[PDB]
């Protein structure tokens, strides 16, 4: 039984937060303090058994991890999808406006 | 061969939702779901990766009001989208599609 | 003049291509970017900027399986990738620093890329050959806002409206001056009609 | 490929029937008095 | 030495640096020293796909097959971490570079193949108490395949995984069941295996080459059809430093 | 030149008259077919193919890929009375573009 | 060109018409069956 | 409907002061931001980074904020990516590199708060076009 | 048979184009 | 005469039932090769990856086309504008997946064109007639220059040539709409008044000619038979047609004098061609149509759209689906 | 007259205008592929020819 | 009935061109001067 793995994905928290583990990193630009500092040593750390483990990334400063601790509420985590990590994608997903 | 019955969709807020239905000039046409006020409520994206109203999203189900499927509900977000696809075309019948080896695509009536 | 004419549409012909790739004698500083200068431009900023966000731009596959950033010629040069790979023949002093011996270095992309180069590649970008007869700016279907046609498009254009009428007047008037010398410039004699000399066809 | 089974015979005749009428008016022109 | 000027449009962009026939040296690994291998490239001289079985059920062989693509098939500038393990053995992890390559050949009577020909994510291992790199030195090891096409790849009729129509929308009414393997895309992930096997080294300059053999799949167009089987033969070279 | 050349000057004059009126002419039968909808839209075989065989592409299928963003993209504003509202995520688009 | 000596005019009168067409209906009404077997 | 004072009114700072721009001003804006600004930043999106529009909700979300005449000023004159964190003159045309952007060395403070209430008038009259895209051309 | 059809239309359309210039009726002055 | 003084007697002879000529010593053997190859290709040739992206399109009859799909496609994105002939292949499979029949046929074709036109001056020139004809003939050619080549060039890439089959050159005008706006471009409006005038003009003339045809035949026979080939005499009333159409419309705005309208009637089609031609041909270097997107605001500053963004929605749809996997960046810039 | 009398009403005929003419036609191409028709086709050929 | 799909055109053509072939030698002897 054949399934569309992005239209499945969009069923569960990736569909309604930014997931820590698949999601493109220009997502991380609806909140104040993400991008781009924060969103790419997100996206080059991940992925993250839980949120609060993006608390753990390595060089970070103090304003930072508040930053990060503001914002779990927005984040989530769900399995590596392939189809959205492959061909570089969370960094260019081939969307501009 | 039968009526399917009515289709009736509905978010996980349990609100009614309504499929935009094909107007003839289009030979295909996207699937796009309002609220009774013509508020976008939920569709089927083309791009995924700003999806916000997908029927995953949105939890759409279908429940059917006479014909064969009187009675049942379908919340698997595969089925419920393949009725929407078919509720663009208006009321949802049963075709047999051997007998004659039909092949899908819409042919004009004696009247054209 | 007809001999001179086919000359000058030669010349006209010449000189359109000069104006739309030339970046040497045609300064882009001055004429602004080609447009093979301008897509590789393109490519170069979008390489800068997902780089700058974390991708590795040398193993990024791209929807069709080409790299999305990079992929190679025919022959295997490393070259940009998506549509700009036309353009792979395209050098400028802005890019040539990122050039090695087998064409654009990933260690250099990595590591090396200037501002300057940053800024150049977006200025070039976003000033592409492309406009509409009103000057409006961009593509086709681009709205009103930026006053823009490229130097590099009103020369090559009216170059080549030049050439080819210059190429009609060479055919009319060598065509012209044969019959003239030969006598028949005005019409054929009614009482001597070649055609009439002249066993049927068939 | 799914084509339709009577688009050879449409063809075919749509050929044959005009052209025939043609050559059956040339051939009767050609065999007329000189 | 050679510029761009001298090598454009020659061919020898998609060639592998060589060692001449006196580089037979050796290259002394110090395991408590780390090492990278700053580049590595691999240029394949043959593509073999194997023949699907008639149906009699014996061995189907891999056969030869015709280039289309040109020379765009190598793979260069990789770099990865080198190793070096408790037993001896040196363990290379691929890191980055210009690590695949699509690939397309053609089957005696006409039948296309193609392939993402890769080593992404290469992790692959000497013997144990290699304590020099000679040329009796093999690495062996596997990398992942992705699907060949990305996941906003579009079909002839506007179908796709992250984008596109999920429907065959130019036959409205046709029952969908026979058409769902070619509706619902499919991403690819799957594993390959390569054999390095190390033919000469400059003890002096940390440079080695040989050939080598890797086995992976072809493309399955987005799970639309069953991918080959490929090997892939050629020339590899690498350049060992301590980092 | 050409192989073959007109001989009767009243021929010549007719097909001139001929040519043009008759495709005109020929025009004006297909619009009425296009007032029903009555369309050369497809071609039957292909959609069947292609629908089958995700490797199968012509010029055909390209062009209808065409006519859809047409469609989707123009009908808003150009059939207004219509009351379209097509999100963003439903516009049919390529990669990037 | 000096024209060929050797060409003949050809005839079918309407008996032999009638007969030639008999002759293919009959076959044709005959071998059908078998060429939609 | 016409370009009202309160169309015309905009926020100064983040305290809740406003100011209301002269049509004259309005003028000024759009001319200043087709010439410094538009080759890039054309109806209100970016074509260098099309991630980073210039909707008014966007650059409230910046850091510091952007979304008053004062942010967008200060980001004239020093620009930073949007959180902040780095300063990004030496690829961004602002006063601080008018050396390398030339066109920014006959901009005034004047032009420059013309300049920031064009982008914050432009989408209280276009709506969703402004950063919107061809989407909604 | 699609192809053969068409192919087939074609080569008669060629030999067509054979007869026609080849062995037209002449052009004659009167 | 020696060997090389008869064979040229030869090549040029008013007497050959197709003129050879210098010209046609090019010609014919680049025709030949552009056809030869052509039918080839396009019953029997695989698919060919146009844009560079290793998505082949199937153009040939036996590949699953049929006369209105069916095309020679264009070379790949990949090879741009260099020069692949048959040897730069390491083999007929690669030439084939590259699309290298494509640059063989357009190239003979071209050529073979180009000395068509030189032909037709040849010709008249041994004739004794005036020399122009080759000039009328100069629209189409540098129409299909045009397609073939200028627009390449410009683009840099033969990928972007108009493919040589019914659907692909549909395919090219609807992406040079999408790109350039073509029908909002004076020089592609001037074409459009160059061939419907032109069509216009072939109608009335024509029928103004049929119309005072002098009585010459019997109503059982064709009044065709009323003309005699070579005869001295005009065969139809001129005064009387002049009479007629300067009447129709006004005395001044028709033409007495047969070889002014004649003169027209060359004149108005080749120059609206020649326009079109330069319309292809300068939209290769995207100066493009009227862009009036946007144009009409309002007081306040609403966009009040008027029929050109409406145009703009449709050319917005076919820009953004085309060639739907080649592009990775949000600007098409070529 | 007869297309938008087949059509649900007159705003589907042509409005009288050069840009407006020029919708027209992108219309039929993404609406009806009337590129596609060969009764255009022959349209097309008389024209040209 | 699963007939030869062939069977249709074979039988027209078996008619027709033959039957044609008379047609155009019948009426080019009538036409034939008296
Ligand atoms: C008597 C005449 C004899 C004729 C007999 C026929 C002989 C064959 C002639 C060849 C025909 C031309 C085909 C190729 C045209 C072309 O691709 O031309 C393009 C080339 C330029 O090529 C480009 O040249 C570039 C050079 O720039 C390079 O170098 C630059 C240096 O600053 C930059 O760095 C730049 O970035 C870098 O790429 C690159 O090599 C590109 O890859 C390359 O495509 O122009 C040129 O060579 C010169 C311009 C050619 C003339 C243009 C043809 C127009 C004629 C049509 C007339 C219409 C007829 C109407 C009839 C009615
Ligand atoms: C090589 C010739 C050439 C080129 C490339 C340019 C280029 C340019 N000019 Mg210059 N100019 C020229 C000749 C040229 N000009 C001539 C001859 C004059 C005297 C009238 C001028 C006086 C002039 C002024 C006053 C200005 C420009 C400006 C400009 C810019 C904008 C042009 C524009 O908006 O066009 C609009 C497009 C048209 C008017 C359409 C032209 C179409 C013609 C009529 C078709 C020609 C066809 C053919 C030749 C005729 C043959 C007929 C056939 C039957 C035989 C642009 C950089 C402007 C600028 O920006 O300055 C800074 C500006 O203000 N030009
Ligand atoms: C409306 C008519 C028109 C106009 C306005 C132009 C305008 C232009 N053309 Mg075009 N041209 C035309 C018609 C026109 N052309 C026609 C009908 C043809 C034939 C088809 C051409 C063929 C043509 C070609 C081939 C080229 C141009 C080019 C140009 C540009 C530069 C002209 C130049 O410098 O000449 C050269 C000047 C002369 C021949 C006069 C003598 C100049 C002397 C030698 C200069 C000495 C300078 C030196 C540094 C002195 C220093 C002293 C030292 C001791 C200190 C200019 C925009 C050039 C270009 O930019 O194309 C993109 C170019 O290459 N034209
Ligand atoms: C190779 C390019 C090409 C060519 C040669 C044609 C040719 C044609 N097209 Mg096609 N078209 C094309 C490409 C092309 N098309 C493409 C790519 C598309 C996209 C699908 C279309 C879409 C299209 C549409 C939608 C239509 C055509 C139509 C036509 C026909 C128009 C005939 C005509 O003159 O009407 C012009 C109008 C008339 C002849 C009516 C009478 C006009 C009177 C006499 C005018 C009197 C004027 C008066 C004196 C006052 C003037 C005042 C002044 C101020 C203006 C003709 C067969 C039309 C057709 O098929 O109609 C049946 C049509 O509706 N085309
Ligand atoms: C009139 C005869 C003729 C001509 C002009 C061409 C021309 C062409 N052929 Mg074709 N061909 C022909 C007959 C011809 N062919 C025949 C009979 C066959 C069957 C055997 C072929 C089979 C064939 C194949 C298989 C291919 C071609 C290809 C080509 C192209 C490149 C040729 C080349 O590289 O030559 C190089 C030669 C020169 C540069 C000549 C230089 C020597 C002279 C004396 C100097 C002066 C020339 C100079 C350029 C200026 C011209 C003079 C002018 C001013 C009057 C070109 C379009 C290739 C192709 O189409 O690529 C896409 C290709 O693959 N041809
Ligand atoms: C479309 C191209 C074209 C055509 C059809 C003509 C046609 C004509 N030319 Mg012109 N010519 C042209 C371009 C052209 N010319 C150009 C660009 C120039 C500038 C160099 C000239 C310079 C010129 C001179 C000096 C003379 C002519 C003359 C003539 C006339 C007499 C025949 C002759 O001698 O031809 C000569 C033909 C050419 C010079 C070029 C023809 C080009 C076509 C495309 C054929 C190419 C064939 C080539 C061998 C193939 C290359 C293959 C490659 C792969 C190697 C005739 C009207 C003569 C005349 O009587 O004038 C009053 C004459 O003396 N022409
Ligand atoms: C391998 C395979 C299968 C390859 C094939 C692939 C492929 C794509 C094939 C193309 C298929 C194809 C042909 C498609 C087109 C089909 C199509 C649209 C057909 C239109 C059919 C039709 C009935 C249309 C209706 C309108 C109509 C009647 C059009 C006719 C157009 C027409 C023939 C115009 C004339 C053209 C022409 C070249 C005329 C030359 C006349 C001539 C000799 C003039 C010279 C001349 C002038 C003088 O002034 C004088 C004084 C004299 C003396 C003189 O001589
Ligand atoms: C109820 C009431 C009030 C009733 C009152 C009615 C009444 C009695 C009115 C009288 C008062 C009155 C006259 C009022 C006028 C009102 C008025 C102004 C109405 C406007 C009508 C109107 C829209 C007119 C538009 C003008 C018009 C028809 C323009 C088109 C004509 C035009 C531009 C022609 C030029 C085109 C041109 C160059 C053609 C030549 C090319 C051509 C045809 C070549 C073929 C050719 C030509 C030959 O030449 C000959 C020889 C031969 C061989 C030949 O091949
Ligand atoms: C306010 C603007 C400022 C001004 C700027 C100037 C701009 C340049 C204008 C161009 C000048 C044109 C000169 C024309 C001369 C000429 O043709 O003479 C040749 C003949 C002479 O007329 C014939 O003249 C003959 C006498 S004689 O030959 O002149 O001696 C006579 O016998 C005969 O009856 C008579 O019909 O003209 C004609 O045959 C009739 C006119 C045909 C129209 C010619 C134009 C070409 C077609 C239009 C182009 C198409 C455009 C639309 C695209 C589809
Ligand atoms: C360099 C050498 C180039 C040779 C190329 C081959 C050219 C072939 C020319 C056409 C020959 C067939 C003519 C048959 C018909 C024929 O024999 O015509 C001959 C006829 C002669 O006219 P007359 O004035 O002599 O005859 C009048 C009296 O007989 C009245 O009945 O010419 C015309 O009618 C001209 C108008 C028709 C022009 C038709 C051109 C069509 C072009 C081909 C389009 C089809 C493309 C299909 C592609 C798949
Ligand atoms: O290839 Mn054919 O079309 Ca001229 O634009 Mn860019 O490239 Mn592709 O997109 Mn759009
Ligand atoms: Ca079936
Ligand atoms: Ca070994
Ligand atoms: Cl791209
Ligand atoms: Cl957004
Ligand atoms: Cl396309």
């Amino acid at each position: 039984e054949l399934v569309n793995v992005v239209d499945e994905k969009l069923g569960t928290a990736y569909g309604e937060k930014i997931d820590l583990n698949n999601t493109n990193i220009a997502a991380f630009i609806q909140y104040r303090g993400l991008y781009p500092t924060l969103a790419k040593l997100i996206v080059k750390n991940a992925p993250y058994e839980s949120v609060e483990d993006v608390l753990n990334i390595p060089g970070l400063t103090e304003r930072q991890k508040q930053i990060l601790r503001e914002n779990l509420e927005h984040f989530t985590v769900t399995e590596v999808e392939t189809a959205l990590v492959e061909g570089g994608d969370r960094y260019n997903n081939g969307l501009y406006k | 061969q039968a009526w399917k019955g009515h289709a009736v969709f509905r978010n996980k807020e349990g609100e009614e939702l309504f499929v935009r239905r094909m107007p003839a000039f289009f030979e295909s046409f996207p699937v796009i779901l309002t609220d009774k006020n013509g508020v976008v409520k939920a569709d089927i994206p083309f791009r995924r990766a700003e999806s916000k109203y997908s029927f995953e999203q949105q939890g759409v189900t279908v429940s059917f009001y006479g014909g064969e499927l009187n009675g049942q509900t379908f919340t698997d977000p595969p089925t419920v989208k393949s009725y929407a696809r078919k509720a663009i075309f208006g009321e949802i019948f049963e075709f047999d599609t051997e007998t004659l080896n039909s092949d899908g695509i819409f042919r004009t009536s004696p009247r054209g | 003049l007809s001999y001179s004419l086919g000359a000058l549409s030669m010349m006209g012909f010449i000189a359109t291509c000069f104006v739309w790739f030339n970046n040497t004698v045609y300064p882009s500083e001055f004429y602004g970017p080609t447009g093979p200068e301008a897509s590789q431009a393109q490519a170069m900023t979008f390489l800068i900027r997902d780089q700058k966000l974390g991708a590795n731009v040398g193993s990024a596959q791209g929807p069709t399986g080409l790299g999305k950033y990079l992929m190679r010629s025919p022959t295997g040069e490393i070259i940009f990738g998506g549509e700009t790979m036309r353009f792979w023949d395209f050098r400028g002093p802005w890019l040539e620093p990122l050039r090695g011996p087998n064409g654009l270095d990933l260690n250099k992309i990595k590591n090396d890329i200037q501002p300057w180069q940053e800024r150049r590649a977006a200025e070039y970008m976003t000033h592409a050959p492309l406009g509409s007869l009103n000057s409006v700016g961009g593509v086709a279907t681009e709205i009103n806002s930026v006053n823009f046609v490229s130097p590099r498009s009103w020369l090559a254009t009216s170059h080549f409206v030049l050439a080819f009428f210059f190429l009609v007047g060479h055919l009319w008037h060598a065509g012209r001056a044969r019959a003239a010398a030969a006598g028949f410039e005005k019409g054929i004699d009614r009482e001597s009609e070649p055609v009439l000399s002249m066993p049927s066809l068939d | 490929m799914e084509v339709n089974q009577l688009g050879l015979i449409a063809t075919a005749l749509f050929v044959l029937v005009p052209s025939v009428f043609l050559i059956i008016l040339y051939v009767q022109t050609e065999s007329q008095q000189k | 030495t050679l510029t761009y000027d001298d090598i454009v449009g020659t061919g020898l962009a998609n060639k592998c640096p060589t060692l001449d026939d006196t580089a037979r040296g050796a290259y002394p690994i110090d395991s408590s020293q780390t090492y990278r291998i700053a580049r590595l490239c691999l240029q394949p001289t043959t593509f073999l796909v194997k023949e699907e079985p008639k149906n009699k059920r014996q061995e189907a062989e891999f056969v030869p097959t015709k280039l289309v693509t040109r020379e765009t098939t190598s793979l260069d500038q990789i770099q990865g971490e080198l190793k070096v393990n408790s037993d001896g053995s040196l363990t290379f992890v691929e890191e980055d570079g210009i690590d695949f390559q699509p690939v397309t050949v053609q089957m005696a009577g006409g039948e296309r193949i193609p392939l993402l020909f890769t080593v992404k994510n290469l992790v692959a291992s000497t013997q144990p108490n290699v304590t020099s790199i000679t040329t009796s030195t093999d690495f062996k090891g596997e990398f992942n395949v992705p699907s060949y096409r990305t996941a906003n790849f579009l079909d002839p009729k506007g179908r796709g995984l992250a984008s596109g129509y999920d429907s065959a929308i130019a036959l409205p009414q046709a029952k969908e069941e026979e058409l769902a393997r070619a509706n619902v895309k499919r991403f690819s992930l799957t594993k390959g295996q390569i054999s390095l096997n190390v033919a000469k080294v400059d003890g002096r300059t940390g440079e080695i080459a040989g050939t080598f053999e890797s086995e992976q799949l072809s493309d399955d167009d987005m799970g639309a059809h069953e991918p080959h089987e490929v090997k892939i033969q050629g020339v590899f070279y690498a350049s060992i430093e301590p980092a | 030149i050409f192989g073959i050349a007109f001989s009767n000057k009243r021929w010549l004059h007719f097909f001139m008259l001929f040519v043009p009126v008759t495709g005109l002419w020929m025009s004006a039968i297909g619009v009425v077919g296009l007032a029903l909808n009555l369309r050369s839209y497809d071609f039957i075989s292909q959609e069947i193919r292609a629908a089958e065989d995700p490797e199968f592409e012509t010029f055909y299928t390209k062009n209808l890929l065409l006519n859809e963003g047409i469609r989707a993209w123009m009908a808003p504003q150009d059939q207004p009375h219509e009351n379209f509202v097509f999100p963003e995520e439903v516009l049919p688009r390529g990669n990037a573009l | 060109m000096e024209p060929n000596p050797n060409r003949q005019p050809v005839e079918l009168n309407r008996t032999s018409l009638y007969l030639g067409l008999l002759l293919i209906l009959v076959l044709a009404l005959l071998f059908s069956s078998y060429f939609f077997n | 409907a016409e370009l009202t004072p309160e169309v015309l009114t905009v926020p100064l700072n983040s305290e809740g002061k406003t100011i209301t721009l002269t049509e004259k001003q309005y003028l000024e804006g759009k001319r200043l931001f087709q010439y410094a600004c538009a080759s890039c930043h054309v109806g209100g999106i970016t074509k260098t980074n099309p991630s980073l529009d210039l909707r008014t909700e966007t650059l409230a979300l910046a850091t510091p904020p952007r979304d008053n005449i004062e942010g967008l000023v200060d980001y004239m004159k020093n620009p930073t990516t949007y959180d902040g964190e780095q300063e990004i003159a030496e690829v961004h045309p602002s006063l601080r590199s008018a050396d390398i952007f030339p066109k920014m060395r006959n901009l005034t403070e004047k032009d420059l708060v013309a300049i920031a209430g064009h982008i914050l008038v432009e989408p209280k009259i276009l709506g969703d076009k402004w950063g919107g895209g061809k989407v909604y051309y | 048979m699609e192809t053969i059809t068409y192919v087939f239309i074609f080569a008669c359309i060629i030999a067509l184009f054979f007869f026609a210039i080849f062995f037209r009726e002449p052009p004659r002055i009167t | 005469a020696n060997l090389w003084e008869r064979f040229c007697n030869w090549v040029t002879s008013t007497d050959n039932r197709l003129y050879v000529g210098w010209f046609g010593v090019i010609m014919i053997p680049t025709l030949l090769a552009a056809t030869i190859c052509f039918v080839i290709a396009f019953i029997a040739a695989p698919p060919v990856d146009i844009d560079g992206i290793r998505e082949p399109v199937s153009g040939s009859l036996l590949y699953g086309n049929n006369i209105i799909t069916g095309a020679v496609v264009p070379s790949s994105n990949a090879i741009g504008l260099h020069f692949y002939p048959i040897w730069e292949a390491a083999s007929l499979d690669e030439w084939l997946y590259n699309g290298g029949p494509y640059q063989l046929i357009i190239f003979h074709f071209l050529l073979g064109a180009s000395c068509y036109m030189g032909r037709q001056w040849e010709l008249s020139y041994r004739l004794g007639m005036r020399p122009w004809i080759c000039v009328a003939y100069s629209a189409p050619l540098a129409s299909a220059f045009a397609v073939f080549l200028i627009y390449p060039i410009g683009q840099g890439s033969f990928s972007d040539g108009m493919p040589l089959g019914i659907s692909g050159t549909f395919n090219f005008m609807i992406v040079f709409q999408a790109e350039h706006n073509i029908l909002m471009h004076p020089f592609h409006q001037l074409g459009v008044a160059g061939v419907f005038g032109g069509a216009l003009f072939c109608a009335m003339h024509g029928s103004l000619v049929t119309s005072s045809l002098i009585r010459e035949t019997t109503e059982t026979e064709s009044a065709n038979y009323g003309y005699k080939f070579g005869q001295e005499e005009e065969t139809y009333n001129i005064v009387a047609a002049h009479g007629y159409f300067g009447r129709l419309i006004f005395q001044y705005a028709s033409f007495n004098n047969s070889r002014s309208l004649h003169f027209f009637l060359a004149a108005w089609p080749v120059v609206g061609v020649w326009f079109a031609a330069l319309g292809i041909s300068t939209m290769a270097f995207n100066l493009n149509g009227f862009n009036f997107n946007h144009s009409v605001i309002d007081a306040k500053g609403n966009v009040i759209n008027t029929w050109a963004d409406i145009i703009n929605r449709a050319n917005l749809g076919m820009e953004v689906m085309h060639e739907r996997n080649a592009h990775n960046f949000p600007l098409d810039l070529a | 007259l007869i297309y938008p009398l087949g059509q649900s009403s007159w705003f589907f005929a042509p409005s009288f205008g050069v840009a407006a003419i020029f919708r027209f036609l992108l219309f039929f191409q993404g609406f009806h592929n009337w590129t596609l028709n060969p009764f255009h086709m022959m349209g097309v050929a008389g024209v040209l020819g």
